[PDB]
């Protein structure tokens, strides 16, 4: 699985006199956020409903773990750039989604 | 990895046998049919042969 | 793995039987229709020469 | 260190037969379902076809 998200400073005295590198914070905190989102739901879930339900979870859980750290950032939002969610080893889904035509 | 990849081949393979069965399924009715009306025509050339064998 | 291979082993060699199946009693009905009328025929045949003795 | 190794491959061996025994049990019922289907439609031949020859 893999997002990407879009980021807005509002009071700069906080981007600078804080937590340093920013960018490392940010990143560094989304992948856990991801992790935790990810962790509950099933591969098949996954696999199906992976632009509604998992986006906005992983909206609320990382705003509010940014919120202690009080560093100055605000969300834009996080989309779905791309999903992959069968492994590279074995994308061989294939054949059993043409299965079902060849059946057919 | 090799646990999910035998999970996936074996519903590819359910669907396969799945399709098959009714594919087999529906050729009986076809062959049932064509012998049907070849054992008709038969009757009706064996009717007529008598006739001719009857007048020579 | 090896009791879900198994277990799926059941529904991809059964359905094949009942294919089979299916296919020997469509034959078994198209030979009564055949050897009816073949006798129908027979009879017929036999019953005109008959009279030309 | 080999007595440790023995032992837990020893471990290994057993579990992996409990699992081929529950395989090859299953096996067998499905083919005796097989063989019975066979066997039913085997006495509706049978049945017709003493049919056709009581009206012949």
């Amino acid at each position: 699985v893999e997002m990407n998200v879009q980021y807005r400073v509002t009071n700069p005295e906080k981007y600078l006199y804080s937590v340093t590198s920013p960018d490392d914070s940010l990143r560094q905190a989304t992948d856990s956020a991801l992790r935790g989102v990810i962790g509950k739901y099933t591969m098949d879930r996954i696999l199906t409903e992976g632009r509604t339900v998992i986006r906005s979870d992983t909206q609320r859980e990382l705003e509010e773990t940014i919120r202690p750290y009080d560093m100055g950032i605000t969300l834009l939002d996080v989309n779905f750039q791309a999903a992959r969610p069968p492994e590279e080893v074995k994308a061989a889904f294939d054949d059993a989604i043409a299965a079902r035509e060849n059946e057919q | 990895y090799n646990r999910m990849r035998a999970e996936r081949e074996a519903v590819a393979r359910r669907h396969r046998s799945q399709g098959q069965e009714e594919a087999e399924k529906l050729r009986a009715t076809a062959d049932y049919e064509v012998t049907r009306t070849l054992a008709e025509a038969e009757r009706q050339g064996r009717i007529m042969r008598g006739e001719g064998d009857a007048e020579a | 793995q090896y009791i879900r291979e198994a277990e799926a082993y059941t529904n991809e060699v059964q359905p094949r039987a009942n294919g089979q199946a299916q296919r020997i009693l469509e034959e078994a009905r198209a030979y009564k229709a055949q050897t009816i009328l073949e006798a129908q025929g027979e009879v017929a045949r036999f019953a005109k020469l008959l009279p030309e003795y």
